[PDB]
This record gives structure tokens, C-alpha cells and sequence, in this order.
């Protein structure tokens, strides 16, 4: 509470155990003082009437202006409602420290002067852009990446939960990390579990959605995902599918390819330009990492770049161990003969493999999940692989 | 309409006729469902003797209903939608032109 | 002219053949076709795709060539495409005997077109034979 | 807020031609050259319900119109 | 279409005003009249002398046409790949006139609202018209004039 | 319990804890509950209870924002257009002298007579006035390392014609007002920008190019207007356009209107620069990635008179940088940067801070509190060589 910033080497010191211990003294002194002041005499009634007097002085009828502009003098200019504004006095009792500009000012109905501030809704873009607590789960169904996973805490949980760490080597966290691999890996999924599992505001964004219609917006929709981010404390903003926005921004190009540009240039502004970025944490995923701009992941911009490897032999086994836990089966499923064969398959697949096979023992009305079903249910999943036998090979 | 019939059955009518198979392999019941064709093509009807035949209540909302002037009153509307159909204890909710929304 | 060329002969960044998947992908469409071995035999069935009540019947069938005393084939594709690789066939099976008075064995004779759809896909700046 | 004042003109009007009892005689015309444009909610049953079409006159049509007109 | 004062209470007309123009046309007027000499652009005489003949010539020798019964140029366009010296000349002209000038720009005039720039035209040229003979410089013609 | 962190650490979190408490105690006691209204903390209802409330609602009256528009005669007579209300041919009070009246500028007039009390500040657009930078950045220019003659033309385009202008106007020299920086990312072009800003005395307004693009026509235009028109408020004021090339793409007219919007807002931002007013005490930087889709008209001398070059460093270069990004490290004694410096290969400034931190994230991965060598060479290696396909 506006107490004393100790700035003694800020590691655990005998320096900043005396300094502290000062501390505790003072406020063992004043504490001891403001009791026996009390008990001698309870002041309650000083304390109040002053609140009347201030009650005197803002009349009952308090009017909710818009302040405009603030002359730094104790002098306002604020819009009332109709549209006019008046040059005002703020008065004394008002908390300066929630004067900004376009806040909503209480005026005195007969001189219009400041009063009081109101307080304002909490969604500029806040509860469509954080996801709370991640709904799928916690680090428990990852299974198989586990150096990623590391690599991950090591970026954006380390950071926040021991930051002396980084404050002795004199060395600041690296700046983001991109999250790279084949279609359905797992990039997605590591998000939201360090979503779920950390502390700090989780925001999301599709990169999909700063396609806007209108001129400028794809950029205005960047600048003020960022702007409420410093707002909220220590955050992580994920933009998730970067490829959309993110290219290799070839000029010869015309249509919304420029305001596509613009958008990536806007926020490539954002991750890394003139001003400090605060506390603020990026992560992104990238189905295609190829693409991308060298500006955009250039090392200032991403420091860590994590590849995500397709599962060989063993995370297969773990995925399909995750993924049917909540699920009856007969004693006759060798998932190890689901597994042995080299066909590259995915987590998303092995999802939708376990999902089919449960929805099809449902259709025949059984009791539990065959063996045959989970082979059915996989020949229907890579019955999904088209393109052409020759070709390339 | 008999291919759908068969579906919506699978889709919807297990849940709330047998809610004992999902619970004994452990999958999860839909929460809904979704419909969509060239307009006029049977959706309302199937519906409407889907409901009947799970014997629930059938409260029909549209999306252009839901557009409406005063602000709030969609917000209004999905609310009381949604607690008159948790009163109606079984009961099936039927957003018509979800699109507009 | 540079500008208006298609580069029906290159190849994609990921070392594909954009020309020739594409045209594999439209005989994904056209009638199908179906071949059989057997002990003592081998048979074609294929799907008439053409059906009218005002087209006329006329030649022996309308995929199925001939193309030596102990040879045919089927086709499925661009139909006027298929006419330039049948008379192509009948050419070479004819050449060779001509050169060795002895029927040019199957494998030969697929070999041969073969080859020139190749040379199509490699070199010249024409579309190849869907 | 220009649009926005519109949809509620036009959302205005919607609630009105709802809002009959089926025993006032007030009938309501409208004319539209463009009547794809229109949004479905007028056309929607029990508002606009008669849609009568005017086309370019045939030849039975042209034969009446030069003969009123001459 | 007039401005007058009014009283408060009694709403009797008390004085005329001058008429009034957007803030933006006021803005638009040259009141520090540049100080570039026609010495000061090299290269160009031919160009120099037209646009002189065509726009200062008619303001001061407006005998010569009256006399030889034809009407003076009306507007002068000038063109050419970037830095040729077109603003400079348009300086130079405003420097040695002493005529009201109106420094005007093209993307000045495009505007957020509907008629507001057609609105600034009209009260850029009125102003013009008022004030004496005067000089319209639209620079950046291609914002407006594509 | 955890593995030792410090022999202090119990009793820095016991004295912690146990001012936390003494906190929450005072508080309690004291009161200072949170008020809905916006009301400062008892102790600072200071002269608000009374004895300065009071003496400022009783002499101070309440003024109204206006905008005056026309002067009448040599006599003070003043038309005002207050915004909402009415418009009024007005007087001067007192206290206000006619000098400090002007034509356009922000009056504040009484409720009873409407005269003029006090000039006020000129409105300016809310997204405009943020772009001044207010607190400046705490680089310099030792921690730019590797760009010597460009830092020198950068200098004597922006700085030294400030800092000392009579050795210019002496020998009879117009120094250049507009300097464009290019090369490739990671160079450090919005490093010395930030140099710039740093040592700068005067003005330093900050513009992101995504920013001057809108929804609205006419938008961009009237936004760098009034930024010029801000600028030219203050005695001498530098601009920084980053990222130009969002909305300085060539001019490309044809068919069907492409960028049309934004090809306006670049023509105002020239005619800005150069054109019939002229340009006040405004030194002008940009800095962009793709210098060749920028307009010939943008490029012209009189608006971007300087093209400084970023290049990759040398060796030297890069021995310096690696000393500037690990002057704040806890490193060992005795590292050579010159066998770094040459064991990585063509690289920026950026791969060498990547390079400092993942050596530095390496000993504290290895539970180390110094970074060693063996650090510094597991890092290039992790670097420029594992993401050398980036
Ligand atoms: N290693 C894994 N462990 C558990 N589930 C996995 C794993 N890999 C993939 N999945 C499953 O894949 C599903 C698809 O989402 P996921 O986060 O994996 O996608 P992704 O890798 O981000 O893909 P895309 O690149 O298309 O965005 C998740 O629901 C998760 O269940
Ligand atoms: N012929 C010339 N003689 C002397 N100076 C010239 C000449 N042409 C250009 N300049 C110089 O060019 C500088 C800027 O030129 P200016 O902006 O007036 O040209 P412009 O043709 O109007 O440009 P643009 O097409 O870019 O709008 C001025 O300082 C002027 O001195
Ligand atoms: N010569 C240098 N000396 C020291 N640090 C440098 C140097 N060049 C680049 N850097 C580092 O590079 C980081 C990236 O910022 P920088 O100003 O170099 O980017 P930039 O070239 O403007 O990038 P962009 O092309 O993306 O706009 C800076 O924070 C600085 O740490
Ligand atoms: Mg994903
Ligand atoms: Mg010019
Ligand atoms: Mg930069």
C-alpha cells in the first residue's frame, strides 16, 4: 500500500533484512500509536461530518458528465450529456489516480464542478477474448511432448513463478515462442493447458478474426488486443493460426493483401518498436511455419521456436491411454497392433478414432468398445487421405 | 425424410429415451443438435415429431425474432428461453434461423 | 511470351506435378471402367456414361478398342484425348510386327504408350493426355 | 447510428403491421421495384402476404394499353 | 440567407454580420505572402511566362483584352514527374502577386461526412469571390480531380 | 520444504508476512473502506470537506467551452459558436486582454453574459496526442554498437542542426530535414530512433504507419494534419514515421480504385512535408524493411533528403554488440566475444541479445549463477545454427 520500495540488491540479503526490519517497526509504532489513540478516544464522530459536509458540498442530484480534458491545474473541461462542456474546478475530495480522459465524471448539478468518478463496465474486448480456465484439461492429458512442455514453462510459467532466477543473472525471460509442427500435434492443446495452469489473464485470438471487412479494423482489432493486455496485469496473448495474418509479404499483391500486410505490420509494432512492451507474454501456433515472414519471427520478435513431432511409438500408446479413460472396454483391444503401423498418424486422429469407435458401439447398442469396432473406426478415420498414388512417388 | 429420422433418432432420441447407455460407456450426451438444408425441406416438421415422440416440451425461437430493437432484448429473450425450458423439465429448444444470429 | 505461358512442365515447391494431378483428378470423374482376370480369361466391364433416347448405336462399343488380334483396352478420361493414344497403340503394335512378324507382347505395347506420356509430362509446354 | 436508426424505422414498422387484432379494415400497399432487396421479415406471414407481380406487358397486354392510350 | 445579431428577449434584428466560412476555407487564405522571386526558378521560362500571361496579366492589364475582344485563359494545370519545381512556381506567383491567395490542398477537401467537401469548395470559392480578385491554388489535384 | 534458497529467506518471508498483517491491521483500524463515488481516501479530503471547496464553488465561477470565429472592427467584438447551445456576438472581460484572443482558438465564457474569461487549449484529437512520447527511453548511443557512420549521418540530420544551429547558419547551410532508415530486420533502426528520442531536447512525436490508416475517408489526412499542426506548436519537434511502407505504398491507380484512402492520406502527409506553407522546426525520421515500394514523390529530396544504410555487422561490429547486450549479465571473468563474434556468422544485433539471454537461460538451467563460455558456445549453437532455416 504505497510502501516503501526496498530496492536493496532485491535478493535475499542481510541488507534487505534490515531493510524490512525497519519497516516492521515503523508500523509497529504506528500501529501501536493509532490504537492507544483510539482507545483514548474513538474519533468515530471527527471522522463522520466530514463525510457531511462533503455530502453538503456535492449536491443530491449529482449529474454523470464525460471528462474531455484535464488542465492539470485542478481545472477540468466535461462534456455533459447533451453535448455541451463546460471549464470546471475538480475538488479535493475526488481521487485524482481515476482522472483519464473519457472516464465518467460525476458533476454538481448547479456549478458543474468534478465530484466523484464512476466506475465503468470491464469488457472493452475482455470476456470475448479470455478463455478462463481452459475447459479441455490440465498437463495431465499431454502426453508425450514433455521437452516442449519444459521448453514452455521455461518461457511464459518460469517467468512469473521464479523470477529471481532471471533477476541475478541480469538477463531478461526471452520474449516469446512460436509453437510449429504438422496438423494436429498438439500446439493448440499446450496452449490451453498453460492457459489452465497459469496465473496470468489468457488471451486468445484466431488469426481468422483480424480478417475484418472494413478499412483499418484488422489493425485497430491488434492495437487494442494489446492495449487490453497491459490493463490486466501479467497476461499471455495467443494468436493462434498466425498464417492467416502472417506471410511472406511478396509487394506485387492486390485486394485485402494489403490490409493484411498492414495488420502484420501493426503487429509486428506491437511485439517489438519504439516503446516497452510491459509484462506482456506471446505465444503463437503455425500449422505452416514456412511462410511466415522473417520480420515477424525474426529472434527479438520470437526468441524460442518449439517443434512439434509427430508422435512415433510410444506417445501414440499415451494419447490412446488419454483418450479412452472415460471409456468401458472389452478385454480383447490390442491397442498395440492399433499402433504398430507406421501411418503417421496424429493425436487429432487418434481422438477422432476413439470418438468413432465409441459412437458406433453406441449405434449397436453394445455395452462395450470391441476390438473390431477400433479397428472399423481407424480404417474409416485414413479412409480420409486422398490425393494421388503416383504422383510424387 | 426417413434418412434423417434415423439420424435425429441416433442423435437425439438416445439420450432422452436411454440415458443409461451413455452413462455406462461413458461418452457424453449431445447438448443438440444442428439442421440445414435449401429452405423448406422438412427441418420443422422433423422436429416437431422428434419432440413428440420424446414426449418434451417444443419451444420455437427464430433468429430474426431474436433481432429486436430495445437493447438487451435478445439477451432478454435467450435467458427467459432458457430458464422457461429448464422449468418444462423435459423439453427441446428449436433457434430456427440460427444464421441471422 | 513469358507472361502468358502456363509452365505446364515444372515442378511445384513441395516436387509435385500440378498438370498431372490435376489431370488425374479429372479422370476421377469420367465413366468407370473395371478389368477382371480370370483362369481362362479377362474380361472389361465399363460404365456407359452417354444414355439418351435419341443416341444412335453404331461401331462394336463405345470404351472398349481393339487393338490387335489378341489386345484391347479401355479408356477413361478425355474421350478425344483417348482416340489420339488409341491409334497410337494400334501404330505401334502394327510397327513391331512389321519388324519381328510376331504380335507385340502386352507389357511391350504398354510400355511403349507409356512412354510417350511421359515425354508429355517432361518436356514440350503442352498439357498432358488426361 | 444512421443504419442503426433505419433498422429501427423499419423494426418499428414490422411491430405495427404485427400488432393487428384481424378486425380493422386497415390494409396496407406497398411498392418495391427492387423486391429481392427487401429483408424476408416483410414477407414473413401475416405481414406482406400478397405478392403481385406487374411485368413488361405481352402481346395481349401491349394490344391494350396502345388501344386505352390511342 | 443573411447573419444578423438578434436581441436576447426581444429578438429584434440590432446588427449585420460578416458572413461566415468554415474554419478550414479560413485557414486556407495566405496571410505571410512567400517571398520567392521569379529569379529563384531556374530552367523554367517558357512555363513561367504562361502562367504570368495567364494569371497575372489579366488582373493588372485587363485593357489589352478588353481591347482585343477576347476573354483570358481560365485556369492553369500544371504536370510533370515529381521535383520539376510546381509548388515553387506557385510560390513565386503568390510572392509577387498581391492579390488574395488560397492555398489549397487535394486531400483537404475529401472529408468524413457526405457534402461536406463539396460544402468547403463552394465556401472556398465564395470567399474568393468576396474577397477582391483573387487565386486558387489546388495542389495535389489527383486526390479529388481521379 | 525447498531445497535452500538463502539463509535469510525464512526470516525476509516471516518479516514479509508479518508486514502484510501490520498493514491489514492499520487499515482496519484507520477505516479508508472503498468508496463506489470515486472519493479520495479520508486523510485526502483534504481542503474538500471545506476551506478550499468552499473558496473555490464562492469566487471561482463556472466557465463554458467555446470557439470563437470572427473579430469585429478594431473594438473588441467577438462571434463564438458554444458547442450545443447557441452562438453569440460577445465581449472581452477585464482580466483578458485582447492580444491573447485569436480567430479559432478555445474561449471559455460566463453562464450570464457570455463573455470571455479565459483562452483555452487547442482540441486535438485524443489518438494524436498520444503519439507525443512524454517519457523518454533510457538508450543511447553507446548501446548501439557496429553503426558508426550511420549513426553520424543520423546525428548531424537530426541532432547537431538542433543542438548547435549557428555553425550552420554562419556558413550559410539549410542542413537536411528528413532522414530514411533501411536494411535488414534486426538491424537497428528503431534503436537509434530510440537514441534519437533520448538525447533529443524538443518534441519527439511517435507514429506507427498502421496508425494514419481508418475507416472513415478522410481520416488519415485530417490525423496527419493535426499532428503537423501540433508539431508546429512547439519550438522544434522531431516525427518518426516506423513502418512507413503500411501507407506509403507507390502511387498505383487503375481500374477499379485500389488503396485510394491510403494513396490520400500519403499525398497529405507530402504535402505536409514539402509544399506552399512552409515546413516549421520539423526534422522528420523513417524507418521501413521494403524502401522500393515507397513513392517517388515520398522519396524526393526536400522530404526524405538522407538514406542511411543498415547492413549486418562485422567482426568488430559484433564484438561490440556482444559486449553492450552482456554488460549486465553475471558472466565470467574472461570471455572471448571475439571468438564469438566470429563463430557466428553474418547475424544481427538481435541474434546476439538472443544469443546472451539463451546463454544466460542455460546456466540457469544447469542451476548455475555465472555464465560461462561453455554457455556462450551451447547458445550459439542453439541460435544461429539449430534455427538457421529461420
Ligand atoms: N499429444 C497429445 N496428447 C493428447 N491429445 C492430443 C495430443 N496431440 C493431439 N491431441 C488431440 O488433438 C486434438 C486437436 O487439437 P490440438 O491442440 O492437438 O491441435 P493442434 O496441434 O494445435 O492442431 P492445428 O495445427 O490444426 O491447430 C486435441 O483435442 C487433443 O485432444
Ligand atoms: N527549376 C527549378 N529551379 C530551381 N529550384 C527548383 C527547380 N525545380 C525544383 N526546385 C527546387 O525544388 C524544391 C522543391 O520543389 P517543389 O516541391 O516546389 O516541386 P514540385 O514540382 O511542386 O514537386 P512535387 O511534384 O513533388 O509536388 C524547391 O526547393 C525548389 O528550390
Ligand atoms: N547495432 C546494434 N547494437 C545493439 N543492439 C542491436 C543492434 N542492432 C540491433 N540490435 C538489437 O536488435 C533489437 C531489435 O530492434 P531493432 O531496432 O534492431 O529492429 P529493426 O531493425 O528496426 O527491425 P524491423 O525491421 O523489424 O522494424 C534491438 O532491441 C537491439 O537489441
Ligand atoms: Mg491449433
Ligand atoms: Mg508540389
Ligand atoms: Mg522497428
Amino acid at each position: 500500500a504505497s510502501k516503501l520500495p526496498l530496492v536493496t540488491p532485491h535478493t535475499q540479503c542481510r541488507l534487505k533484512l534490515l531493510k524490512l526490519e525497519r519497516i516492521k517497526d515503523y508500523l509497529l509504532m504506528e500501529e501501536e500509536f493509532i490504537r492507544n489513540q483510539e482507545q483514548m478516544k474513538p474519533l468515530e464522530e471527527k471522522q463522520e461530518e466530514e463525510r457531511s459536509k462533503v455530502d453538503d458540498l456535492r449536491g443530491t442530484p449529482m449529474s454523470v458528465g464525460t471528462l474531455e480534458e484535464i488542465i492539470d491545474d485542478n481545472h477540468a473541461i466535461v462534456s455533459t450529456s447533451v453535448g455541451s462542456e463546460h471549464y470546471v474546478s475538480i475538488l479535493s475530495f475526488v481521487d485524482k489516480d481515476l482522472l483519464e480522459p473519457g472516464c465518467s465524471v460525476l458533476l454538481n448539478h448547479k456549478v458543474h464542478a468534478v465530484i466523484g468518478v464512476l466506475m465503468d463496465d470491464t469488457d472493452p474486448l475482455v470476456t470475448v477474448m479470455k478463455v478462463e480456465k481452459a475447459p479441455q484439461e490440465t498437463y495431465a492429458d499431454i502426453g508425450g511432448l514433455d521437452n516442449q512442455i519444459q521448453e514452455i514453462k521455461e518461457s511464459v510459467e518460469l517467468p512469473l513463478t521464479h523470477p529471481e532466477y532471471y533477476e541475478e543473472m541480469g538477463i531478461k525471460p526471452p520474449k516469446g515462442v512460436i509453437l510449429y509442427g504438422p496438423p494436429g500435434t498438439g500446439k493448440t492443446l499446450l496452449a490451453k493447458a498453460v492457459a489452465n495452469q497459469t496465473s496470468a489473464t489468457f488471451l486468445r485470438v484466431v488469426g481468422s478474426e483480424l480478417i475484418q471487412k472494413y478499412l483499418g479494423d484488422g489493425p485497430k482489432l491488434v492495437r487494442e488486443l494489446f492495449r487490453v493486455a497491459e490493463e490486466h496485469a501479467p497476461s499471455i496473448v495467443f494468436i493462434d493460426e498466425i498464417d492467416a495474418i502472417g506471410t511472406k509479404r511478396y509487394d506485387s499483391n492486390s485486394g485485402g493483401e494489403r490490409e493484411i500486410q498492414r495488420t502484420m505490420l501493426e503487429l509486428l509494432n506491437q511485439l517489438d518498436g519504439f516503446d516497452s512492451r510491459g509484462d506482456v507474454k506471446v505465444i503463437m501456433a503455425t500449422n505452416r511455419i514456412e511462410t511466415l515472414d522473417p520480420a515477424l519471427i525474426r529472434p527479438g520478435r520470437i526468441d524460442r521456436k518449439i517443434e512439434f513431432p509427430l508422435p512415433d511409438e510410444k506417445t501414440k500408446k499415451r494419447i490412446f491411454q488419454i483418450h479412452t479413460s472415460r471409456m468401458t472396454l472389452a478385454d480383447d483391444v490390442t491397442l498395440d497392433d492399433l499402433i504398430m503401423a507406421k501411418d503417421d498418424l496424429s493425436g487429432a486422429d487418434i481422438k477422432a478414432i476413439c470418438t468413432e469407435a465409441g459412437l458406433m458401439a453406441l449405434r449397436e447398442r453394445r455395452m462395450k468398445v470391441t476390438n473390431e469396432d477400433f479397428k472399423k473406426s481407424k480404417e474409416n478415420v485414413l479412409y480420409k487421405k486422398q490425393e494421388g498414388t503416383p504422383e510424387g512417388l | 425424410l426417413d434418412k434423417q429420422i434415423k439420424e435425429i433418432k441416433e442423435v437425439i432420441e438416445l439420450p432422452v429415451k436411454h440415458p443409461e447407455l451413455f452413462e455406462a460407456l461413458g461418452i457424453a450426451q449431445p447438448k443438440g443438435v444442428l439442421l440445414y438444408g435449401p429452405p423448406g425441406t422438412g427441418k420443422t416438421l422433423l422436429a416437431r415429431a422428434v419432440a413428440h415422440h420424446t414426449d418434451c416440451t417444443f419451444i420455437r425461437v427464430s433468429g430474426s425474432e431474436l433481432v429486436q430493437k430495445f437493447i438487451g432484448e435478445g439477451a432478454r429473450m435467450v435467458r427467459e428461453l432458457f430458464v422457461m425450458a429448464r422449468e418444462h423439465a423435459p423439453s427441446i429448444i428449436f433457434m430456427d434461423e440460427i444464421d441471422s444470429i | 511470351s513469358r507472361r502468358y505461358d502456363s509452365r505446364t512442365t515444372i515442378f511445384s515447391p513441395e516436387g509435385r506435378l500440378y498438370q498431372v494431378e490435376y489431370a488425374m483428378e479429372a479422370i476421377g470423374h469420367a465413366g468407370t471402367c473395371l478389368g477382371i482376370l480370370a483362369n481362362d480369361g479377362v474380361l472389361l466391364a465399363a460404365e456407359r456414361r452417354n444414355i439418351h433416347k435419341l443416341l444412335d448405336e453404331v461401331f462394336f462399343s463405345e470404351k472398349i478398342y481393339k487393338l490387335n488380334e489378341d489386345m484391347a483396352c479401355s479408356v477413361a478420361g478425355i474421350t478425344s484425348d483417348a482416340n489420339v493414344l488409341t491409334n497410337e497403340l494400334r501404330l505401334i503394335a502394327q510397327r513391331y510386327l512389321l519388324q519381328y512378324q510376331e504380335p507385340i507382347p502386352c507389357e511391350q505395347l504398354v510400355t511403349a504408350l507409356c512412354d510417350i506420356k511421359q515425354a508429355y509430362t517432361q518436356f514440350g509446354g503442352k498439357r498432358p493426355f488426361g | 447510428g444512421a443504419d442503426r436508426e433505419v433498422q429501427r424505422i423499419l423494426l418499428e414498422l414490422l411491430n405495427q403491421m404485427d400488432g393487428f387484432d384481424q378486425n380493422v379494415n386497415v390494409k396496407v400497399i406497398m411498392a418495391t421495384n427492387r423486391a429481392d432487396t427487401l429483408d424476408p421479415a416483410l414477407l414473413r406471414p401475416g405481414r406482406l402476404d400478397r405478392k403481385i407481380e406487374f411485368p413488361l406487358p405481352d402481346r395481349r397486354q401491349k394490344r391494350l394499353i396502345f388501344s386505352t392510350i390511342t | 440567407g443573411d447573419l444578423v445579431g438578434v436581441n436576447k428577449d426581444s429578438y429584434l434584428i440590432l446588427e449585420t454580420l460578416p458572413t461566415e466560412y468554415d474554419s478550414r476555407v479560413k485557414a486556407m487564405e495566405v496571410d505571410e505572402r512567400p517571398t520567392e522571386q521569379y529569379s529563384d526558378i531556374g530552367g523554367l521560362d517558357k512555363q513561367i511566362q504562361e502562367l504570368v500571361e495567364a494569371i497575372v496579366l489579366p488582373m493588372n492589364h485587363k485593357e489589352k483584352f478588353e481591347n482585343l475582344g477576347i476573354q483570358p485563359p481560365k485556369g492553369v494545370l500544371m504536370y510533370g514527374p515529381p521535383g520539376t519545381g510546381k509548388t515553387l512556381l506557385a510560390r513565386a506567383c503568390a510572392a509577387q502577386t498581391k492579390a488574395t491567395f488560397l492555398k489549397l490542398a487535394g486531400p483537404q477537401l475529401v472529408q468524413m461526412f457526405i457534402g461536406d467537401g463539396a460544402k468547403l469548395v463552394r465556401d472556398a470559392f465564395a470567399l474568393a469571390k468576396e474577397k477582391a480578385p483573387s487565386i486558387i491554388f489546388i495542389d495535389e489535384l489527383d486526390a479529388i480531380g481521379t | 520444504k525447498t531445497y535452500g534458497q538463502s539463509t535469510y529467506s525464512r526470516q525476509i518471508k516471516q518479516v514479509e508476512d508479518d508486514i502484510q498483517q501490520l498493514l491489514k491491521k492499520i487499515n482496519e483500524l484507520t477505516g479508508i473502506k472503498e468508496s463506489d463515488t470515486g472519493l479520495a481516501p479520508p486523510a485526502l479530503w483534504d481542503l474538500a470537506a471545506d476551506k478550499q471547496t468552499l473558496q473555490s464553488e464562492q469566487p471561482l465561477q463556472v466557465a463554458r467551452c467555446t470557439k470563437i470565429i470572427n473579430a469585429d472592427s478594431e473594438d473588441p467584438k467577438y462571434i463564438i459558436n458554444v458547442k450545443q447551445f447557441a452562438k453569440f456576438v460577445v465581449d472581452l472581460s477585464d482580466q483578458v486582454a485582447p492580444t491573447d484572443i485569436e480567430e479559432g482558438m478555445r474561449v471559455g465564457v460566463d453562464r450570464n453574459k457570455y463573455q470571455i474569461h479565459i483562452p483555452l487549449p487547442p482540441k486535438i484529437d485524443p489518438t494524436v496526442t498520444m503519439m507525443q512520447v512524454e517519457e523518454k527511453p533510457d538508450v543511447t548511443y553507446s548501446d548501439v554498437g557496429g553503426c558508426k557512420e550511420q549513426i553520424e549521418k543520423l546525428r548531424e540530420v537530426v541532432e547537431t542542426p538542433l543542438l548547435h544551429p549557428e555553425r550552420f547558419v554562419n556558413l550559410g547551410i539549410e542542413p537536411p530535414k528528413g532522414v530514411l532508415l533501411f536494411g535488414p530486420p534486426g538491424t537497428g533502426k528503431t534503436l537509434c530512433a530510440r537514441a534519437v528520442a533520448n538525447r533529443t531536447d524538443a518534441c519527439f512525436i511517435r507514429v506507427i504507419g498502421s496508425e494514419l490508416v481508418q475507416k472513415y475517408v478522410g481520416e488519415g489526412a485530417r490525423m496527419v494534419r493535426e499532428l503537423f499542426e501540433m508539431a508546429r506548436t512547439k519550438k522544434a519537434c522531431l516525427i518518426f514515421f516506423d513502418e512507413i511502407d503500411a501507407i506509403g505504398g507507390a502511387r498505383f491507380d487503375d481500374g477499379a480504385g485500389g488503396d485510394n484512402e491510403v494513396q490520400r492520406t500519403m499525398l497529405e502527409l507530402i504535402n505536409q512535408l514539402d509544399g506552399f506553407d512552409p515546413r516549421g522546426n520539423i526534422k522528420v525520421l523513417m524507418a521501413t524493411n521494403r524502401p522500393d515500394t515507397l513513392d517517388p514523390a515520398l522519396m524526393r529530396p526536400g522530404r526524405l533528403d538522407r538514406k542511411i544504410e543498415f547492413s549486418l555487422p562485422d567482426l568488430e561490429g559484433r564484438t561490440h554488440i556482444f559486449k553492450i547486450h552482456a554488460r549486465s549479465m553475471s558472466v565470467e571473468r574472461d570471455i572471448r566475444f571475439e571468438l564469438l563474434a566470429r563463430l557466428c556468422p553474418n547475424s544481427t544485433g538481435a541474434e546476439i541479445r538472443s544469443v546472451c539471454t539463451e546463454a544466460g537461460m542455460f546456466a540457469i538451467r544447469a542451476r548455475r549463477k555465472i555464465a560461462t563460455e561453455k554457455d556462450f558456445l551451447e547458445a550459439v549453437n542453439k541460435v544461429i545454427k539449430s534455427y538457421a532455416k529461420f
